[PDB]
DNA sequence: CAAA
DNA sequence: CAAA
DNA sequence: CAAA
DNA sequence: CAAA
């Protein structure tokens, strides 16, 4: 049991590299 | 050495997936240019409560008027108070056919290239996969409807099958071979070889990443890109507004409502150019119809589950579809993955009940299902996925008002030396 | 002024439609009544433009209907089933409107037994010697009442009095379960 | 009392407007519907005012049409269309109204074929036999359904027996996507 | 049950009433329209008693209004102009209604040219062989649009075919720029 | 669904009923209306039942009123009448309702002079051949313009050209300063 | 004196709007900032709808000393803000003056009922004076 | 797991509804209470319409060791609640497993509108795992 | 990030003059 | 600029006496 | 009387054991 | 929870 | 971001 | 505001 | 309020 009024939820985001695709992607 | 004011608000608003430009101002070689940009950015009107945030992305990048015009350009400034007058650009016969760029169509339909040819490069140095086609686009009105419009779109936030590996990438490399024997000299140099290849495929398309790699480096000027001075982000919250009346009392509206700064530090303006900043809102890549990849096999060997290390760190990569990841995942769009990268990261959850339900900013279709057994089109953020969750576009899927204070310092008589003749 | 948004029946948009030409043999409720859909509305919206002949092969007063089959996903007891009618006969008979509930394990039902059928009142618009006109609803209960069968809804049409001749118009009816968004200028 | 502000259908003011004389020859759904416009209106608000006479040169059954050009700026995928009709005959036909949606690469269409046409179906003020009285609006997409043409909205006029006579009255058609401002005398 | 407050039209009260017997002489579009009004009531706000002969001595398919000056004092665009109407001829003739804006440099118009005449439908709360009823109001533009003349508004009838008989009833129309006020119980 | 619980008319409930037989002689606004109460409602809610026949002894167009004494005591200068009618004629004669106010010194009037009586239109349900109803209401000054007289209220029903015949039905009319509590559900 | 900041989905940078661009508006080269004489330029030159018959005569590469808000044209049509939807004293004619002056009408647009006009205010006025004034007492009594 | 306390205007207690009281029920004489055997009583026993055939094996005198909740049966019929308005397993026999499991369509009656079913939810799962695992690059990397 | 309930925007408003016009103009 | 949220105006409310009307008068 | 505001009732929730049922049973 |  |  |  |  939390306090707290509802917070909608926030990014999905740590350790080392996942994502190769030849450079920067924003 | 004088204060410039180039302070001024801005009304602005765009689509999801699509980038904007928001604020830009030329700057002269010697401008130390300084932006503090503060103030709110909401949505149109949900549906239904608020679910889930939006990243919201600002970028400020800097480019050298040169890498526009070109040759052009240094004769321009060369000849002086001679120089060939610089050429306009075209955009098409409509006020907001030049809206990527962050300004109505002026009254001759043309836009000076520099605003164009700079949210091109922008685009192209950072904000497509370096797999996918450059964008060349002559003039603004080579550039259709929605994206002249709206700016162009971005890649969907890096998940599994939003960030996969080049299309092009290895899966085998052949080694010639004579009849009966090999050169295990010459198997050594072809596995060497591979090594550079796949370097460069998965990391290093681009010339500066190569350089760097060998630990070297590389002005903006090397390759003519923009430079990134500044990038703000955060998550877009807000509140829900309650109803009231006999039919109403029980319902609720999400107002997605967020305050936020940008600021800019002092920077020096080495050559004349402009100084763009573009915002780009996206929401993360929820799907009802995503499962976890495991779930999703059929027949599990143990090269999958077992995640033996042994075997991770040298098999090829993998070649799935988006079948494979998703109950209505086309499957003519083919990624390519790497080994256990399922075992790696684990997927967001949707109870399939929010299948149907219009309000929630999920993608209630299989990424890319109405685009074809295209990978980029799938890729890229389509912005009428979301059309689906807002009451009333008036204002498109996105909007905000903030104030720019700009300040800049540079070489400027005074507006009663230019109006005083003696 | 401010326009209104809310509304007794949405008509399906794009989809749901089912010409539907011929003779229409209305029937006593001691009978089979006529359902005039071979190709039935599947959606659950359903939209069928009339111009047929009136015929009366059989009684002089009947009814015949017009249906749609009902989607059974949600969990919700029952929900709401608007119609908008606008018929124009040519023979004065007085039409009559309103929406019925029926089951049936066949999927295209080609007619049903009155003492099988549901009635559900509506606020008739009109009721003129040649032209019925309505735009309402009713809660209906969604889920089948016997394990097996499917569940129709939709605008059964009567009188009193029938009259040989033609008809002309339009049928609509939906199953609420989804409201069409709309752009509201001042949101 | 307090003055309500609400209304399904807001005619067009100042602008719109185009009379319209002569013969309506209505027609049935199996040929081409007359659309008596050759000056449509655009702003996609139409007032339209009749004083012609209603000749039956081909069926006695049919239905004429006016129409107006849907404005397609808006990214929202489908807004309201109001209609307000007021029909006196005088040949006792028994008339009906509805909205109606259509396509046609052609900006100024003369008439558009039945089989082309989509209803949508709206609560009659009245329907006696010699005055349809209307007003009422639907949601209707209104983006273009085939890459090219030109997106249509009007009302459609029918009935199951036309009668050759004098008809006079108005056919107004709204696309809302503005409420106009009002005088509340308490704000 | 609750009380409702709300409504289309607010009939003046103890003010701007003129009685209006004779002959009314209906007219075409084509002409100029009869208005009934030597006495026109001012306060924009008219209450109209018929009790007249419906005399055909021009054509057999006209019109005739009822109207108001129009208070230009509000700064407001334009505000709501309601009417309620309830008329009973003798001679069927299916009558029918609508509301009008037009302008004159003339304090006590007459009559007024077609051509010089604008309409604003409104639903009929009946249109009857004898007998239009209506309650409704509409959207109108307040101001002057010709430099000098005074604007009017009012409701029109019209009638494909009339038949000359005694019509009798009452015409009521006005601006709301006032609510009235009202005892409600519960505050 | 919802029940709606708000409605332009309440009908009065155990008490204030009336029955009127024998013969209604319509008159026109000339002369002196009929006014069928004798044994007139008090409480200002009326219920008035008709089972009478529509007599022509006098003119052949005319009107007659059904009545109530409206209480002063509210200190607010007016407030709604509301009224619910329904007549079925024998005689087609496509009959008209609205609402009136006038004065009197006496208790229990008879007739009351046409150029003595206030009217106030409202939307009328129906108006066919040989049936009027109607549920609606009106905002009306409910305080003695002359120091003195009493004030009345009602519905009045007239005729362009009347019928003799037997009429039924029901003619209910009250003085909202009062809203009917109710078993609402939900609350 | 209540005024609205004159935000235009209408108006460009000056610089966006010049179609032959010249070192002399550009490059901002002080030498010349400091002797040109003003320049002659239109209304049409800042708004997509700017009435060209007005001119106005600015002052040299007054565009780098200011740079002017903007409002992405979607609100063009909006009911509802306090925008000058319409370019400035687009409705007043080619007369300057008239661009110039705040024309109320351009506001109507955003108010739902001016039943108090556009704005209206309700304040309290503390007024204190000191004066040679003799009292009520001393006016009234003769003697 | 998302349950209601089984609260119904349709119970009673145990000693409410039998009809004979006994020592041995009301007395609560410790010598007895520890030394018989259970009692079996049905549904009947302890709501209105206790479904009879619903037998259940309890401890004596256990009714003195829990008191029950109370409804006053007004909310019997008020839609809104979440009450078992119906004794338990009243729609399923006389069967007691049938009536002991929770029947998720004793509360249709209460919710508005099951659009997300009778419950739902929306959190965030952080994990953070530790293990044997090559790096990505070295995944796709092949020298 | 900036938590703040939503502020509408004010003046638009430094360095030495910008507009001359002849005199005081409000 | 004051920070409040918008009060009702109170009375028009000193030297001395104005208004001599033949005694006491609330 | 007590100031708060209206909170909803929880559970119905000690001494020793009550419900025996052949094992564990959530 | 053997309130063994 | 070569988690080189 | 002569950013004289 | 004698602002006597
Ligand atoms: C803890 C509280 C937060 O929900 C969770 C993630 O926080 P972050 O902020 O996304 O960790
Ligand atoms: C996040 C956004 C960038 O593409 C990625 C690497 O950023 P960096 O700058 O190289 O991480
Ligand atoms: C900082 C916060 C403000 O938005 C910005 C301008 O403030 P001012 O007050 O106009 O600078
Ligand atoms: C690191 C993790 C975050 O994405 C990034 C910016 O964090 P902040 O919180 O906006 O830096
Ligand atoms: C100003 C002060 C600095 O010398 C000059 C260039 O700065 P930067 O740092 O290179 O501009
Ligand atoms: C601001 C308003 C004034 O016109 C201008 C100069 O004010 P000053 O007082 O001279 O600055
Ligand atoms: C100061 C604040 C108040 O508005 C003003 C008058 O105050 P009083 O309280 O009437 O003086
Ligand atoms: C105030 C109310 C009183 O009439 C007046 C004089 O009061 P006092 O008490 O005499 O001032
Ligand atoms: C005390 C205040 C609470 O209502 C009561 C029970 O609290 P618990 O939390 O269920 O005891
Ligand atoms: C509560 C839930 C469990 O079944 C019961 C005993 O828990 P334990 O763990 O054995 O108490
Ligand atoms: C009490 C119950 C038994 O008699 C004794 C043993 O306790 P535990 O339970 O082992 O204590
Ligand atoms: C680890 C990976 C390589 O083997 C070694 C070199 O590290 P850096 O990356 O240069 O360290
Ligand atoms: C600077 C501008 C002039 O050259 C000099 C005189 O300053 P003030 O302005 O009087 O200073
Ligand atoms: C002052 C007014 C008179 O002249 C004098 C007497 O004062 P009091 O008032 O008694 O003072």
């Amino acid at each position: 049991a939390r306090p707290g009024r509802p917070q909608p939820l926030r990014g999905t985001k740590k350790g080392a590299r996942l994502w190769y695709v030849g450079g920067q992607q924003f | 050495r004088e204060i410039v004011d180039l302070s001024h608000l801005a009304f602005d608003c765009g689509m999801l997936g699509r980038l904007k430009t928001v604020s830009w101002t030329p700057v002269i070689a010697g401008d130390s240019f300084e932006l503090d940009a503060v103030g709110a950015l909401r949505l149109s009107p949900l549906r239904r409560g608020l679910a889930i945030d939006s990243k919201v992305d600002f970028f400020t990048f800097y480019i050298p008027h040169r890498h526009v015009y070109g040759d052009q350009w240094i004769q321009f400034m060369r000849d002086g108070v001679n120089a060939q007058p610089l050429p306009s650009v075209t955009c098409n016969r409509y006020p907001d056919h030049a809206g990527y760029v962050g300004t109505i169509v002026p009254a001759n339909n043309r836009i000076p290239k520099f605003l164009h040819q700079s949210y091109l490069n922008i685009y192209n140095n950072y904000f497509r996969a370096p797999w996918m086609p450059e964008r060349t686009e002559a003039n603004p009105s080579n550039l259709n409807e929605d994206d002249a419009r709206y700016g162009f779109r971005c890649c969907h936030l890096k998940n599994i099958w939003s960030a996969p590996l080049p299309p092009e990438t290895k899966l085998a490399e052949e080694m010639g071979i004579e009849s009966n024997s090999i050169d295990i000299m010459g198997l050594q140099a072809a596995y060497a070889q591979l090594h550079t290849e796949q370097e460069r495929t998965y990391f290093m398309q681009r010339y500066r990443d190569v350089i760097s790699s060998f630990g070297g480096s590389t002005s903006y000027d090397a390759d003519n890109r923009p430079l990134l001075v500044m990038h703000t982000d955060f998550w877009a919250s807000g509140y829900d507004v309650d109803g009231t009346d006999q039919s109403s009392l029980g319902q609720f509206s999400g107002r997605v409502q967020q305050t936020f700064k940008h600021s800019v530090p002092r920077f020096f303006v080495p050559e004349h150019g402009v100084m763009m900043t573009l915002a780009l809102i996206r929401f993360p890549p929820i799907s009802p119809l995503e499962h976890h990849y495991l779930a999703g096999k059929s027949q599990l060997t143990y090269t999958d589950l077992a995640g033996d290390p042994a075997l991770i760190g040298n098999l090829p990569p993998r070649e799935i579809s988006y079948r494979d990841l998703f109950r209505d995942g086309r499957s003519g769009i083919k990624i390519k993955v790497a080994e256990s990268i399922w075992y790696r990261t684990h997927p967001d959850y949707v109870n399939f009940k929010y299948h149907d339900l219009h309000g929630f900013p999920f993608l209630d279709d299989a990424p890319g299902t109405s685009t074809g057994d295209n990978l980029q089109e799938a890729i890229l953020v389509r912005h009428q996925d979301y059309d689906a969750c807002f009451q009333s576009q008036q204002l498109l899927q996105w909007n905000k008002q903030a104030r720019y204070n700009v300040s800049v310092y540079r070489h400027m008589p005074t507006v009663r030396d230019s109006i005083m003749t003696s | 002024m401010y326009q209104n948004f809310v509304t007794k029946h949405d008509t399906a948009i794009q989809t749901s439609r089912f010409s539907v030409t011929g003779n229409v043999i209305p029937a006593a409720p001691t009978g089979n009544i006529p359902v005039i859909n071979g190709g039935s509305i599947t959606a659950e919206r359903a939209v069928v433009n009339l111009y047929a002949n009136m015929n009366v092969s059989t009684s002089s007063d009947g009814s015949f209907i017009v249906a749609m089959k009902v989607d059974t996903s949600p969990t919700d007891p029952n929900c709401v089933i608007s119609a908008g009618v606008n018929l124009s006969f040519a023979g004065t008979s007085y039409p009559i409107v309103g929406i019925v509930r029926f089951e049936s394990a066949s999927e295209q039902p080609t007619s049903i037994a009155g003492s099988e059928v549901e009635h559900y009142p509506i606020e008739m618009s009109v009721g003129s010697g040649g032209v019925c006109s309505a735009r309402d609803c009713a809660t209906v209960d969604i889920h089948p009442r016997t394990s097996g069968n499917n569940v129709f809804v939709g605008v059964i049409c009567s009188s009193a009095k029938w009259t040989s001749g033609r008809v002309i118009g339009t049928i609509a009816t939906t199953q609420v379960i989804h409201e069409y968004q709309v752009l509201q200028p001042l949101k």
